[PDB]
């Protein structure tokens, strides 16, 4: 009946700064822990004040310093404030092997304390990136050790994937190759988040021309709050996370879902707005609302999970599914005939005090498995290829004891990864 | 995460005197060490630069290096020397008189061990070492020659830290002695093996920057170094101050360096304007990047449009939006992909600091590496070819006890340095 | 008649083939532009990073796609094209075009990656 | 039960500024969207506010700027506000091909959103001109694509036709030749509007000596509102738009109707007035109320559709039809003996608050198909002939990809157009 | 949809200084760039002319071109120079001294690339350009000769934009040097192929207009240019301000030009009246058109009743009725159809601007192309025939390095232009 949010890397904290702020919005929670009634994301003491069941990972003090000196610091317990002293220097090797190995003895036992607090552990969720130093190396180290400890629990990664055009660091393809093998080796479900597609959403569906990482993640955490707590909360058709291990990935190694969410309505758009259930689902099939720069038109659809909020009539849902079959440009696969699992929440979606998202009376989250995702991995592939051709950047990892054959190994792990999603689309 | 700033020579002591003039003014600090700032940003990261003493006094973690008191006599008699403790004033008698062999090999090494112990005094007083900072001239005999032994001993002590220096490139126009290119020749032969990185500074390039763009009348060396210190302060305060793209220098050293020997960087500063264009120029993100891209904003006399950019670091300051940053970063790559290498899709590393400086709402710091930096090295080497043949005033260095093939070994290492840029050039 | 010839000459001379290192390259090309009789000139690109690969002489009718100058294939099918490009003069940069029938208004293109040999 | 109004060109937006002002006058609609009850031109949201089912087309910002910054901007949603950034420069080649092709993928998908909102799509209506830049070129591009998308829907153009004496731009005959072929290739019904005859109406039937484009279009949109919404509204003899595809053009290519409307009464004419139904119909046969400078006296009448408003007695209508047969100077054709389709609305006509039109108790709209329309095309023909004889203005279109043989092609299309309407009058 | 105004020479810098004097006064703008107007009309279309800076400051997107500071020294020390940025003050030393071959071919080209780069600096800062505006003299050495190389480079850069310049036609009465018709001869040889259009201005015609119709006593060049700037502003503000017949200049260039070489225009201004005739003359729509039709309102010394009108543009300003506009437009065509071509039914293009100017209730701007413009061109050629035979002071241009058949090729191209108007004349 409980789970854990894990925040590894600078980004995963910065996302969770909005996420747990939205989690305060779930019940109108005061920043001390006072709330009238719910114990799934929280731990309740005798004082009636609730602390999050969360994990804060950083090898620098700096991002933690904004946490421990800002708002909501009375909500957070200093056990969960886990900080480091020396940076990973944006390295996989210092993330996975060198620096994090003297911190992991602290980090794993903090979870085991919090796992001891839980009654009916369903699993946990991890927030990080693919190409980071902390959120790639240490995440590869963390997800390995948690799989050793808790083999039969949920393992969730909602990961940030770098854009093919915009990369804030050069080694972001060079770090993501080694990350992805151990990601596929351990994780049960791994999402991909591309800021470049979200940039197109803000400038068009919200018409916002000055976003920061704040304005990006408030969109993202609103989706995840509908993903996590809303499926935990009561509705008309209640689905849990374990059925996503059932009805979303029918494969041993296939778990890279594509998540969309398309009520994205600016406040000026809101006064002229009549959006039914089916009208949002057509926007979920639009390329402008895919959250990853991709072309799902050329991708075969494997699984489609629908997650609804608020005003839901199930007969209107059946017309929305009938809308999907009629407007077919989708090339849906023949292996599963009609696997379209529905999720219905009775609760209305929430509005950020201070955000730029208008009040709607229905919100729709759609999970998708499409074959065009490997083309983004194919973009990531040649970035690793040309750098390995010149053997650039190799001396930072040779000095840390990493083998050059491991690079071509993980490339073959990336190649066999690209072989696997090709086998879905090619075979029929 | 603390930094020691080792200033050396007649130049770099005077040069880095402007640096701590900026930083003490940056954080609201009294000239005698008292705190008067108003932000917790100025209150939290004092540790990286300063050592807190009794009575709310902040000791600069910085040592002035000279064989003569006279430069430190100017600093101690001048402003902001009162915050310096007397332990950091290490000097002897006499000076080398701009001779590389005298400070490094014969005479200055006696004073070096006295310096390095006080380095061991201060670095043990630190909480966590991050890297040691230097500044001198390449043609500085006591500036580089003493430091070439210093970097050799500190790397022998502390391989785990960053070794960076801020070197003055010898201008082809400005020379006071004729054996000045000898000193830069013997420096880099040990600078490549011992330093992790350095920056390139030419006063000849800065003379254009003060005049063509800033319209200044009578620039001093301090007026030059007033520009240098802002580029100095742009680098490491982003490691200190908060931000979204908080990039370590050790993070930066990985991305900016594809080949371990090629670590020579081209600094730049974007918000450069005179007083007349203050009322006339808007402050936007594409405004600064256009002056990031300009050839005439580089601190070294090189044509960046001649060579091709190896790696680019984009340090930003102020309250900016990420979309405007990432697009304007991309559009330069969209326009001038000829100016880049082939084997990397994104040669530009962005470093957005959320914390703004004082006075300006936006600021930025350009750091680049290109293949055109070998042009100044060929100015060094071709002068070194003529000067080696006639052996003009060689008997000064010969009586100190140095060998001619050591000069040739430095030359061949310099000749390979020319080739290492060309093999990645095209 | 209609001609993209001065605009393509304006395209490489400021954006693509700029630099003193490209000056031996473009001097072969500017004379070659005067040689061809086609009014319609198309530049080849590998990716959207705008890296100059080759130059084509495409015409909207069944005239030749034939590789005039640069590194690339001789013959490019209309299936091989992926993304169509144009050149805004005032931005001194390129802009994206939606997928359509290619003609004189199109200035450049890119093609498939498996068509590129390793 | 719904349709779309499309406004292509500078003129068609300026007409629609009066049209939707009259459409607000249809129910006394407040500028927020508040109206007591009707959903044919409108989409109703949950807030009770109605938005128009309209299309606003411009390649300049400027005409849209008056729309989005004036009154009724709270009624319009910026989905329908489609603007461009570079002008068509009054060019067909930039209108039909060069400039508008980067906007047409936006514009067509805006329609598909709004066509998805409709239940019972009956068709749409387009407002443009013959000789414009946007309203001629891009109209030829848009009506082509909509005919591909929606083949079996209504396609209506109410187009402005230039006067033989008054022309605002010199290329207005030079643009209208290429427009008219693709107009006949796609459109279901195309009207011709000449401002010069409307100038004669204002100075005589209203005695107004200072008109603007506002004062012209208030007359025109009042007719179109009686054409479009009044046939959708309830009356005594109710005809829909689809029967005008039946009982107005018995031809494959014959659809250039002539429309008249002659209760045109000034406020001072209101007190010297006693007008029955038949007295208006005699004014409908007058040359002073034809809305196009033509001579219908020398034209053979093929079809006569009658559209009535307000006080209608059908027995009195039958005498008015008998009045037509008695006063015969009309030369009515022998192919259809007595095909006079009648339309009766029970609703009274409206009066513009701010206009100069008096309140009548009966309003009469008459459609006509006559053979003298090709004489206006014959005036347009030699205008194209003398320019092509000198080959004047040719470099603006040959420089943009047009062929000089296409000019003689569309002239032969214009000639065969003049051959077709000649075959109606000549053959008996 | 933005415009850059490149003013050149001793004349056109002084001439276009009056132009921005009008426009800044038109929109309610402070001399230092602050906004003080009261209309959204003066607030929305600032983009076309001005660049918005910090502090509600509007930068004139316009560069002054001269080989000498002295003209710009008068503008900068004079009124409204305080809104200009020093980037637009591009100058050298020395000047050509009214010599076409010096600035175009030998000397000014060094300063041209410095001009063009600032154009590249500003054109990249724009959102979307619509065209580039110019103003100089035909017989102006630095005015035309520098600009003839500029238009050759700009059309090479930007074929997509409108190339218009504002030309001062050499009066047969007013000359200071004798080699003045040489400069206009070499201009038009490149002005035809490189420009899209230009306008014709003769001070000799404007002397009558100030005196015969306005009864002015002592006109300056600026008093002439006070009339010119209103005709300058009458063209392009209708592209900016709203209206019913909003006609682009690129729309206007299609209708006013049947043949791409025939792009020399006759500007005119209708509401011309003195102070004494204010109380005698009513302001109607037919009142302005009668002064549109008159020969004594044309800015060039040509007889329009002698030649024949090719194309006519009717730019109107104010609150007018379309019936009164079109009927009065039609009756001029009804009256004097002998003055027109045969093969066009409507030679007059109407341009109704709903927005009125200040002071007057109505205004109008006449733009025409006629066959009578060859008269001033034959005044160029027939002077050029005698002057070529004797080669008077030819050795000045000969030492610069030009050829005599290049003059003859320019003469033959001028001899084309004489033949070009006659073939559509009758
Ligand atoms: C009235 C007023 O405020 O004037 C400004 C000013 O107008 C200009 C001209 C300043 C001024 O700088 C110079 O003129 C200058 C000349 C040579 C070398 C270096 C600077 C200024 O001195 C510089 C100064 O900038 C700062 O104080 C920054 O915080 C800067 N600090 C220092 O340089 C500094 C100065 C004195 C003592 C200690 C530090 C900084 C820059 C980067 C990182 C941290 C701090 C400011 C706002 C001004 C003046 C006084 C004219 C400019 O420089 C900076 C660094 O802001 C030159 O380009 C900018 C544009 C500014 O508009
Ligand atoms: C008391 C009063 O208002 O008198 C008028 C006036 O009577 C007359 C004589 C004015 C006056 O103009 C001249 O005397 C004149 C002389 C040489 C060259 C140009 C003008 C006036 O200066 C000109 C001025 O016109 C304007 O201001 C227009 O808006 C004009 N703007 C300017 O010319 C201008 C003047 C000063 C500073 C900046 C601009 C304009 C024209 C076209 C497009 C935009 C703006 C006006 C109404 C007047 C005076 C003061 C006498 C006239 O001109 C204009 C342009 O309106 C000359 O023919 C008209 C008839 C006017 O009646
Ligand atoms: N959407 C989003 N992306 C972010 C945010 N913060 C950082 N990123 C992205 O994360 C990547 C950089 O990751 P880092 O923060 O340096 O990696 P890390 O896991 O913290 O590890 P270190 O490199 O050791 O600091 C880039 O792709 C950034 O765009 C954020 O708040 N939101
Ligand atoms: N009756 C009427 N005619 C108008 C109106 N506005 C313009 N016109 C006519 O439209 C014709 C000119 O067409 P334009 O509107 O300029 O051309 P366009 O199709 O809008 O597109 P562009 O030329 O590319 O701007 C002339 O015959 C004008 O008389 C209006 O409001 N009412
Ligand atoms: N109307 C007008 N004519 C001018 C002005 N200045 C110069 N002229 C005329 O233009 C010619 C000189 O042009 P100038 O600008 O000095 O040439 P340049 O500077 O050598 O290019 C002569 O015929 C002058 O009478 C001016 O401000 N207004
Ligand atoms: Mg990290
Ligand atoms: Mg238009």
């Amino acid at each position: 009946r409980e789970c854990i949010s894990i925040h590894v890397g600078q980004a995963g904290v910065q996302i969770g700064n909005a996420c747990w702020e939205l989690y305060c919005l779930e019940h109108g929670i005061q920043p001390d822990g006072q709330m009238p009634s719910f114990n799934t994301f929280f731990s309740e003491t005798g004082a009636g004040k609730h602390v999050p069941r969360a994990v804060f990972v950083d090898l620098e003090p700096t991002v933690i310093d904004e946490v421990r000196t800002g708002t909501y610091r009375q909500l957070f317990h200093p056990e969960q404030l886990i900080t480091g002293k020396e940076d990973a220097a944006n390295n996989y090797a210092r993330g996975h092997y060198t620096i994090g190995k003297e911190i992991i003895d602290l980090v794993l036992d903090r979870i085991r304390k919090l796992a001891d607090q839980c009654t009916g552990l369903q699993g946990f969720s991890v927030f990080h990136s693919f190409g980071g130093g902390t959120g790639s190396g240490f995440t590869s180290l963390l997800m390995e050790r948690l799989s050793v400890d808790y083999g039969k629990k949920s393992k969730l990664e909602f990961s940030i994937y770098p854009a093919p055009q915009v990369s804030t660091a050069v080694v972001e393809p060079y770090n993501s190759i080694l990350t992805t093998h151990t990601t596929l080796e351990h994780s049960d479900c791994a999402f991909m988040v591309d800021n470049e597609a979200i940039y197109d959403i803000c400038r068009r569906n919200l018409d916002i021309e000055r976003p920061t990482y704040t304005n990006l993640n408030r969109l993202i955490g609103q989706i995840v709050s509908s993903i996590t707590a809303s499926l935990r909360f009561d509705g008309a058709l209640n689905v849990d996370l374990t059925e996503f291990q059932t009805n979303l990935v029918p494969y041993p190694r296939g778990h890279f879902p594509l998540a969309t969410y398309a009520p994205v309505i600016s406040a000026e758009k809101a006064y002229h707005e009549q959006l039914s259930v089916a009208e949002i689902t057509n926007a979920c099939f639009e390329p402008a609302n895919q959250m990853v720069k991709c072309d799902p038109r050329h991708g075969k659809y494997m699984a489609c999970c629908l997650l609804y909020r608020g005003d839901v009539v199930p007969k209107d849902v059946n017309a929305a599914i009938a809308t999907i079959k009629t407007k077919r440009t989708i090339q849906f696969v023949d292996w599963c005939p009609t696997g379209f699992k529905v999720g219905i929440n009775y609760e209305p979606p929430t509005v950020v005090p201070g955000g730029d998202l208008a009040k709607v009376q229905r919100a729709v989250c759609m999970l998708s498995n499409t074959t065009a995702i490997a083309e983004a991995w194919a973009r990531l592939d040649h970035k690793f290829d040309l750098m390995y051709a010149k053997r650039a950047f190799v001396h930072w990892y040779v000095g840390e004891g990493m083998e050059e054959g491991e690079f071509s190994e993980a490339r073959e792990d990336m190649a066999a990864l690209e072989k696997d999603y090709e086998e879905v689309g090619v075979d029929s | 995460r603390e930094i020691v700033h080792i200033q050396a020579g007649q130049c770099g002591n005077q040069i880095g005197a402007k640096f701590w003039e900026v930083i003490s003014d940056e954080h609201g600090i009294d000239p005698t060490g008292s705190y008067h700032g108003d932000s917790d940003l100025q209150l939290e990261r004092i540790n990286v630069y300063y050592n807190e003493a009794a009575g709310n006094k902040y000791v600069p973690r910085a040592i002035l290096v000279d064989l003569e008191p006279g430069t430190m006599d100017s600093v101690r008699s001048g402003p902001f020397g009162q915050i310096f403790r007397p332990d950091n004033f290490v000097f002897g008698q006499s000076g080398a008189g701009n001779n590389w062999a005298k400070g490094h090999y014969t005479e200055g090494a006696e004073l070096v061990d006295s310096v390095l112990d006080v380095v061991r005094k201060e670095s043990e007083s630190c909480d966590c070492l991050q890297g040691f900072q230097l500044t001198h001239s390449l043609g500085g005999g006591t500036g580089s020659g003493m430091g070439t032994l210093l970097i050799s001993k500190i790397r022998e002590e502390y391989p785990d830290r960053i070794m960076n220096t801020f070197s003055v490139v010898p201008s082809p126009k400005v020379s006071d002695t004729v054996v000045e290119p000898y000193n830069a020749t013997l420096s880099v032969h040990q600078l490549v093996e011992n330093t992790d990185e350095t920056y390139c500074i030419d006063n000849e390039a800065l003379y254009d920057i003060c005049f063509r763009t800033l319209k200044l009348t009578t620039p001093t060396y301090g007026d030059l170094n007033h520009l240098v210190s802002a580029t100095m302060s742009g680098v490491t305060t982003c490691l200190r101050f908060p931000g979204q793209l908080n990039a370590d220098l050790r993070k930066l050293a990985v991305n900016m360096v594809p080949f371990p020997r090629l670590h020579f960087f081209m600094p730049g500063f974007a918000p450069l304007t005179s007083r007349g264009s203050q009322q006339y120029r808007a402050l936007t993100v594409p405004e600064l990047t256009q002056q990031m891209f300009d050839a005439k904003n580089m601190m070294a006399a090189c044509d960046p449009r001649h060579g091709r950019y190896l790696t680019v670091a984009a340090v930003f300051r102020g309250r900016m939006s990420m979309k405007e940053v990432d697009e304007q970063m991309l559009n330069v790559q969209n326009k001038n992909s000829s100016y880049f290498v082939e084997w990397i899709p994104n040669n530009v590393k962005t470093a957005v600091c959320d914390i703004p400086p004082r006075g300006l709402k936006m600021s930025a710091t350009f750091i680049g590496n290109s293949t055109a930096i070998q042009e100044l090295f060929k100015r060094i080497s071709e002068q070194f070819t003529a000067m080696f043949r006639r052996k003009a005033f060689l008997h000064w260095y010969t009586g100190e006890g140095m060998d001619e093939m050591e000069f040739t070994e430095a030359e061949s290492n310099m000749n390979d340095l020319v080739s290492e840029y060309q093999q990645y050039q095209d | 008649s209609k001609s993209n010839k001065p605009i393509i000459h304006a395209a490489i001379s400021h954006c693509c083939l700029a630099g003193k290192v490209n000056e031996p390259h473009k001097n072969s090309i500017l004379e070659e532009l005067e040689k061809c009789d086609a009014n319609h000139y198309i530049i080849l690109f590998r990716d959207a990073g705008c890296q100059f690969r080759a130059l084509y002489c495409y015409y909207p009718d069944t005239e030749e796609i034939y590789k005039l100058t640069g590194t690339g294939p001789k013959n490019i099918t209309k299936k091989m094209i992926d993304k169509l490009y144009k050149y805004s003069s005032d931005r001194k940069q390129f802009n994206l075009i939606p997928a359509k029938t290619m003609s004189v208004s199109v200035d450049a293109l890119t093609i498939h990656n498996h068509l590129w040999q390793p």
